[PDB]
């Protein structure tokens, strides 16, 4: 009392109730999210300090934009993150399922029960669950080549029908299918451009299998060179052209005014010979990365040439990857095998803007998007959906199983768990009947958010998965119940191993916590 | 009313905002005190079912973690004793590198009882003798403890299960995946004659997949991107070098100072050519990738790329030193062509991709190599951390076993049994100084109390059995976690082990700051600033 | 890469380069913790001039910071971004000098500055080549002065031929804030002249002359005062920090800035940074032996400085070479000889 062991400040919470609020706490986050799952489901607007706003359906990015503070909420955010980094979709399943594990064994620690049973109970679940998932899901060896790309389209339909752009999810998604079928074997994700140009309707984007980039800045006589090429030669430089002193360094001391004028031409016959280097390789298109003179401007119109200068390194490197070439750091070795090659060039006016297309090339590992709307947040929209289709094309590309979606699979796992325990006797009998009880919170939200009775919806599937019907789920428009894999709802088996094994490793986690301490400041 | 002015002398010299205490009642107990709230802070995170502890600090930071040592660091403490319980227990990390609880509940118990002792009437001197002499007696005793000294510390299987008691009781359910991660790892690098460095195992953290899918690997990996277009190679002769990437210049200034035309035509022209007579002068000696710890100029990034040079660099000063102790290259501070010698030789270097991360390894075919890496996945930074932290007490753990090669039983039986043989040796002291023995006895009942307290059993009954099983003659009989009514079991046939230098530090630090804390005897404090 | 070490001393020394740092850290991604976050690798280029890189990723600064009362460090300690300093590199007595030179550069000082060349040693031990030394004190008190000035002093015979900068602050014209700060001011700039290679002369009325005028809205404490000395030293420092179109250390600045070596006194400026050999300097001085010899004329507080060791004709010889600077500066104007005294006697015959 005279001298006390800690700070000042130090705030201390322990035993049940710092648990209890931990699990009251999760409750909340998962709410902010709750509405947003299904075809049914809603958008929402967050705006921050400045006054920006934004306007977004995916789940990780709405809790990225919430300021959580809470230590015990943070790892739904976590693990939302996670879900998000690696296997790109599903960041709401995982929110819902950490939130209802955590909220069904809530009364089992009012009543005083050793946390480990719990989590012991926990990690069994999750083994026995994950082996189920592995052991029923649906591949085939050599489908085809035709089977292969079917399977693919299908994926990304299914990953769109919840987003701003389902209505014409057939278009977009025969489009990302091509969009992967570019990209080499390790699929790099700078590889796809996303270009988005305001005006236009959703039905107006396009996919260039070459690369297009905006007009940079330009001197005079810009507007005096010619337009359009049919087979053109394409030098990429790294090369700064333009009247310029030598190097910093440098200093020039002279004593007659014939070397000063002999020193003054020296600098334009440098000039000049670069330019003449780069001419008679037979390049007709010549771009850089560093700034491009006005006297190299008129040089290369008054001799029927396109120029470009201050061009960005990613644009640059997809020239390269579209055309075939190599950035050049000089021009005193200009061969044929360092020169791009595409079948048309042509600068376009779209929508206000002027951009640079090179189509034509068959030996392209890229290709590059056009997405056309109405506003900022229009065309931010649209991409973050085509961002979910692209990783769930990639992921399914290398592994090729698939499980039915809508709820099929959860009230599988749920009825799987539910025979299993009543084997074993004890407290794991009803901790196991607990997390197979947690599992059917997302048939229960699908239905809610359509605006179904799901208690009905939810009698029938029980009853038609404990006879017989393993991919039977809900069928929205119908409003009922039907085969979710023959009507062609798929997705990759990952996404659902990897929530649950997330969602259960916060759950675990939060419930081993025993107190909590806050220091000052 | 009326006011009680001061007393004369040091009271009224002393500065505004100091405090002095003096005596047994302002002193000694105070002390007591805090040091029993700083134990009881602690105690509830001790073995296999102790449970875990969010802590924040300053700067708004989280940890979530089991380790005593850690838990202390993150708190900020002000009392004096406490403070110097918790060096004590700094201390031991940094010697040993687990039981730093120990030290805390041992030294606690230690005060408490020594409390009870001078309230009966003894004198601090004699609790500090019986003290000492009850700590030279348990020293003496504690080496016919040992059983099932380690035999071969370069068997996997053996190593696998020594290391396994000892992450037992931070990873609790995930024991043996990490005992055969950490075990593996460890023995990939002990050299012969060798002196086991701790340093030379990293650890690379992934956010990803669950725990289940971390790895071990011979050889390094790098949070990088390559500089030029060359991405891998599939046999790898390697030159480092410390300095830049570029042509070098004098350390005086220098400017390049022409009179005439053509030399300003020719200047441009001769670095070209120089820079890649450099060049290929480097790549004809048969190098396929170079590492520096500098900048790259773009010409030589040209020239690196026309000869299918794989160009990486990395700015630490020391992960340039650990990649060349791992490939065997040595680094030069000069841009010349090397020399076979200092060649370094790698099986695979490759750019891949792990769950959105893009990183640089280089893999070896070896089973030994020189170090070794471990690569986590987890769905959390928190537990990530948790994790590293438990492979560091188990590689601390393989460094003792290499200095020491003796084992003794754990979960209680240690401390019983030198509970059992102190009070013996003390009911034969004649003097004053028994008491004091006896406690000492007593307060080795602290550890196994604990560890029934956190397993959810009554404390009583298990120290009674332990008690009587012991009389009978079993040393290695301890509690039993698995059972929900309290028993004991044999713990050398169930393996659960722990090392004799361990404890001999803990006892002897554990004394050496009860002791300390108990000499002081007034305190005179500045004010804070 | 040749690496710099900086040195504190005194309370307004301390509180000057606590703001240094932490307007240094934040350029170059450094945490309070001492992690890293940066983003460019433009950063990490010359990083190391500044910074020396511990096991496990810390980076710590090269710092020595030196006062003789303890109650500065606590404060530093206790404040922003004062946790990532050693705390090995903290060096202070038990006194204090009280405002008085000769206590600080013979009495308090001589017992002190030993742990300071042994804790620069072990500093020096850890660079590759170290190119020189940055120190800030002040010139009125008594351990920024004085003492500052033996460790100068002590500094220019351990290392001989290493550069030497110093940012010192002056006294204000029309106010002082010490009795005895012309005592102090003129016998260090004495010792100032001949030991270091430029010095940054800041006065302080000048520079709190702007918060209330420029800045619209003040009634400011020594704080934003010691924000701005930090600022300017950070734009100072970029070019050793930072690479650039022309990058040069303070050598490479110097040597086309101080042609002649004794007339190295510069004055700053701000316009958010402008370095300037203004002559205006020659007024500063004027002004501070016209107060120096108005005391020493009757003697006023000697017994303070003799008592303590110090003889008298030390400060006849410091008012000498302090004239012979003065005049020096006013050799390179010659339009300020128009102004000799003007003739009061009668005598103007023949010749
Ligand atoms: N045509 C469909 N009919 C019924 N359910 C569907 C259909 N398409 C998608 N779903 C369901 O929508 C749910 C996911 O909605 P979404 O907002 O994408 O959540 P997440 O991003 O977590 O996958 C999945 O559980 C899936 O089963
Ligand atoms: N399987 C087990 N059963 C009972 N006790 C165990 C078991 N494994 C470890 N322990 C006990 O855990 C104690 C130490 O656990 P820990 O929390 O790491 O404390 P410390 O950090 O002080 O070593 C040891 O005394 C050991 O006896
Ligand atoms: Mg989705
Ligand atoms: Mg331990």
């Amino acid at each position: 009392t005279p001298v006390i062991l800690l700070k000042e400040g130090t705030d201390s919470s322990q035993g049940i109730p710092q648990l209890v609020s931990n699990i009251s706490a999760c409750q909340v986050i998962a709410e902010a999210v709750r509405t947003t799952l299904g075809p049914r489901g809603m958008d929402k607007l967050i705006v921050d300090g400045r006054g920006k706003a934004t306007i977004s359906n995916d789940g990780a990015t709405i809790l990225k934009l919430l300021d959580v503070v809470h230590p015990a909420a943070k790892t739904l955010v976590d693990i939302a993150k996670s879900q998000d980094a690696e296997v790109g979709d599903g960041t709401t399943s995982v929110t819902l399922l950490a939130a209802e594990f955590l909220k069904q064994v809530k009364p089992y620690v009012e009543e005083g029960l050793h946390p480990q049973i719990i989590i012991r109970a926990f990690r069994t679940a999750t083994q026995l669950a994950v082996n189920k998932i592995k052991e029923i899901a649906v591949t085939v060896k050599k489908a085809d080549k035709v089977e292969q790309r079917k399977l693919l389209e299908k994926c990304a339909m299914t990953a769109l029908s919840s987003k701003l752009i389902s209505q014409q999810k057939a278009f977009f998604a025969k489009m990302v299918v091509d969009a992967v079928m570019m990209l080499d074997d390790l699929l790099q994700l700078k590889m796809i451009g996303i270009k988005k140009v305001q005006g236009g309707a959703l039905e107006d984007s396009q996919l260039v299998a070459g690369v297009a980039f905006k007009k940079t800045f330009s001197y005079a006589g810009f507007e005096m060179q010619p337009k359009k090429y049919h087979n053109p030669k394409i030098a990429l430089l790294n090369v700064e052209l333009e009247l310029k002193a030598e190097k910093d360094n440098a200093e020039i001391r002279v004593h007659t005014v014939e070397d000063y004028q002999a020193i003054v031409d020296a600098e334009w016959n440098i000039l000049y010979d670069k330019l003449e280097k780069i001419h008679h390789s037979g390049a007709k298109v010549v771009l850089s990365k560093l700034p491009i003179g006005d006297v190299a401007t008129q040089y290369f119109a008054d001799r029927d040439m396109f120029c470009a200068g201050r061009v960005p390194e990613e644009d640059l490197k997809r020239t390269m990857m579209a055309c075939g070439g190599s950035i050049q750091t000089s021009v005193n070795a200009l061969s044929a095998d360092v020169l791009g090659r595409c079948q048309v060039f042509e600068e376009t006016q779209i929508g206000g803007e002027r951009y640079n297309f090179f189509t034509g090339c068959p030996k392209a590992k890229t290709c590059t998007f056009i997405l056309r709307g109405g506003a900022e947040q229009f065309m931010e929209e649209t991409e973050r959906s085509l961002h979910d289709a692209i990783m769930i094309v990639r992921r399914a590309i290398k592994n090729d199983s698939v499980v039915a979606g809508g709820g099929a699979i959860e009230m599988e796992l749920s009825k799987y768990l539910r025979d299993y325990s009543r084997t074993i006797p004890g407290k794991q009998q009803l901790l196991i009947g607990a997390y197979a009880k947690a599992l059917e919170i997302i048939p229960r939200q699908l239905c809610d958010n359509a605006g179904f009775d799901a208690t009905n919806i939810l009698n029938k599937l029980r009853a038609r998965h404990a006879q017989g019907g393993t991919w039977y789920g809900v069928d929205i428009n119908n409003e009922d119940i039907a085969d979710n894999f023959e009507a062609f709802v798929w997705e990759p088996a990952m996404v659902r191993i990897n929530a649950l094994t997330a969602a259960s490793e916060a759950a675990c986690l939060i419930v081993s916590v025993d107190e909590t301490i806050k220091n000052p400041r | 009313a009326l006011h009680v002015p001061k007393a004369p002398g040091f009271a009224q010299m002393l500065k505004e905002g100091a405090k002095h205490f003096s005596g047994l009642e302002e002193a000694v107990y105070r002390n007591i005190q805090a040091c029993k709230e700083l134990a009881q802070t602690t105690r509830t995170a001790y073995g296999p079912n102790g449970m875990n502890k969010m802590v924040i600090n300053h700067l708004e930071k989280l940890f979530v973690t089991n380790d005593a040592a850690t838990i202390l660091r993150e708190l900020e403490v002000q009392h004096p004793a406490a403070k110097m319980i918790v060096m004590a227990s700094h201390m031991q990390e940094q010697e040993v590198g687990d039981g730093t609880n120990f030290v805390l509940v041992f030294a606690g118990a230690l005060l408490e009882l020594a409390e009870e002792l001078l309230r009966i009437g003894l004198s601090v001197s004699e609790v500090i003798e019986g003290y000492e002499i009850a700590c030279r007696k348990a020293h003496e005793i504690l080496p016919n403890l040992v059983c099932c000294s380690a035999k071969n510390l370069r068997d996997i299987d053996e190593v696998s299960s020594l290391l396994r008691t000892s992450i037992m009781s931070k990873q609790y359910g995930n024991e043996v995946f990490l005992a055969k991660l950490i075990a593996q790892a460890c023995v990939s690098i002990f050299p012969d004659s060798g002196h086991f460095n701790v340093d030379n195992i990293r650890v690379c953290k992934i956010l990803g997949s669950g725990i289940s899918s971390s790895s071990v690997l011979h050889g390094m990996v790098f949070k990088k991107e390559t500089e030029g277009d060359v991405t891998s190679v599939k046999d790898a002769k390697i030159a480092v070098y410390s300095c830049p990437f570029d042509g070098m210049i004098t350390e005086t200034k220098g400017t390049v100072l022409i009179k005439t035309a053509e030399e300003l035509m020719n200047f441009s022209k001769g670095e070209e050519n120089l820079m890649d007579a450099q060049v290929k002068a480097i790549a004809d000696t048969g190098a396929n990738v170079v590492v520096t710890g500098g900048k790259v100029a773009d010409m030589a990034l040209h020239y690196a790329n026309k000869y299918n040079i794989m160009l990486v660099r990395l700015n630490s000063k020391w992960d340039l030193r650990r990649l060349c102790k791992t490939v065997g290259a040595t680094a030069l501070p000069r841009l010349t062509p090397p020399v076979l010698e200092e060649m370094g030789h790698c099986d695979s270097v490759y750019l891949s991709e792990v769950g959105d991360t893009q990183v640089v390894v280089f893999k070896h075919e070896k089973e030994d190599g020189a170090i070794s890496t471990i690569v986590l996945r987890g769905s959390t930074d928190n537990l990530m951390d948790d994790i590293e932290r438990a492979v560091d007490d188990g590689v601390n753990t393989f460094k003792v076993l290499t200095r020491d090669k003796r084992l003794v039983p754990g979960g209680g039986a240690t401390e019983i049994e030198l509970a059992k043989q102190i009070t013996s040796y003390g009911e034969t002291c004649p003097g004053l100084e028994q008491y004091a023995i006896k406690k000492f006895a007593e307060a080795f009942e602290a550890i196994p109390r604990a560890l029934a307290e956190n397993s959810g059993v009554k404390a009583n009954e298990v120290i009674s059995k332990l008690y009587a099983v012991h009389q009978e003659g079993n040393k290695n009989v301890g509690l039993d976690i698995e059972a929900e009514v309290p028993a004991v079991k044999d713990m050398l046939e169930a393996g659960i082990l722990d090392t004799y230098l361990g404890k001999y530090w803990a006892i002897k630090l554990a004394t050496n700051a009860a002791v300390t804390v108990l000499r002081v005897d007034q305190i005179i404090m500045a004010k804070p600033a | 890469m040749r690496e710099i070490v900086h040195i504190q001393a005194g309370q307004c020394g301390n509180q000057i380069g606590a703001k240094f740092w932490e307007v240094i850290s934040d350029e170059h991604g450094i945490d309070p913790t001492g992690t890293y976050h940066g983003d460019s690798d433009l950063q990490l280029d010359r990083i190391s001039v500044y910074y020396n890189e511990a096991t496990g990723g810390k980076y710590v600064p090269r710092a020595i910071l030196v006062d003789l009362e303890p109650g500065t460090m606590d404060s530093v300690r206790s404040g922003p971004f004062g946790q990532i300093f050693r705390p090995d590199n903290f060096v202070f007595g038990q006194s204090g000098a009280g405002n008085n030179w000769a206590k600080g550069h013979y009495t308090e000082g001589a017992e002190l500055v030993d742990s300071v060349l042994d804790v620069v040693r072990k500093e020096a031990e850890s660079c590759d080549c170290l190119q020189g030394f940055q120190l800030t004190h002040s010139l009125g008190g008594g351990t920024g002065s004085g003492m500052g000035t033996l460790l100068i002093s002590k500094i220019r015979e351990e290392y001989p031929d290493r550069i030497m900068n110093t940012f010192s602050v002056v006294p204000s014209p029309k106010v002082s804030d010490t009795v005895v700060e012309p005592y102090n001011a003129t016998l260090s700039v004495h010792q100032l002249v001949e030991n270091t290679d430029e010095t940054y002369c800041i006065d302080n009325e000048a520079l709190y002359d702007i918060c209330f005028r420029t800045l619209k809205l003040t009634t400011p404490t020594y704080g934003d005062l010691n924000h701005l000395v930090s600022a300017t030293m950070s734009g100072v420092t970029t070019c050793l920090r930072f690479p650039g179109q022309l990058n040069a250390d303070l050598r490479k600045l110097a040597v086309n800035m101080v042609p002649f070596p004794r007339l190295h006194f510069f004055m700053p400026g701000f316009a958010p940074t402008f370095i300037g050999n203004s002559t205006a300097i020659q007024e500063l001085f004027k002004r501070i032996s016209e107060q120096f010899t108005a005391m020493f004329r009757r003697k006023a507080f000697l017994h303070w400085y003799t008592g303590e060791g110090m003889d008298e004709m030390e400060f006849t010889e410091a008012e000498s070479n302090m004239n012979d600077l003065v005049s020096e500066y006013q050799q390179y104007q010659d339009a300020t000889a128009e102004e000799e005294e003007d003739f009061g006697e009668e005598a103007e015959e023949e010749a």
